[PDB]
């Protein structure tokens, strides 16, 4: 026009990229802890002897 | 948390447990020896070697 451009805006165009989870189905459980560490135990029981 | 004579009812069962798995494994080692070769050879420090 005159003093300007007349315009119309169309819808906003969106792309939202996402890291989706793939390790994660390997590790279910979830625990939650106020403690120092996390200890666990080991024990191999040697059987196969003669 | 185990009691003392509790631990002592672990490792009893622990090693009833182990000398029945070390006379099947004893019936397995002949079994093998019969299946290979046609003699086993019988030995051990107090056992003369047959």
């Amino acid at each position: 026009a005159g003093l300007y451009t007349t315009y119309q805006l169309l819808e906003v165009q969106r792309k939202l990229k996402t890291l989706p989870a793939f390790f994660l189905q390997w590790f279910p459980r979830q625990i939650n802890f106020q403690e120092d560490m996390i200890a666990f135990d080991k024990v191999i029981q040697d059987v196969t002897r003669v | 948390t185990l009691s003392i004579a509790q631990r002592r009812d672990r490792v009893i069962a622990y090693l009833l447990m182990k000398h029945r798995a070390m006379h099947e494994n004893t019936w397995e080692w002949m079994a093998a020896q019969a299946a290979q070769y046609g003699y086993v050879d019988v030995q051990g420090q107090d056992y003369p070697l047959v």
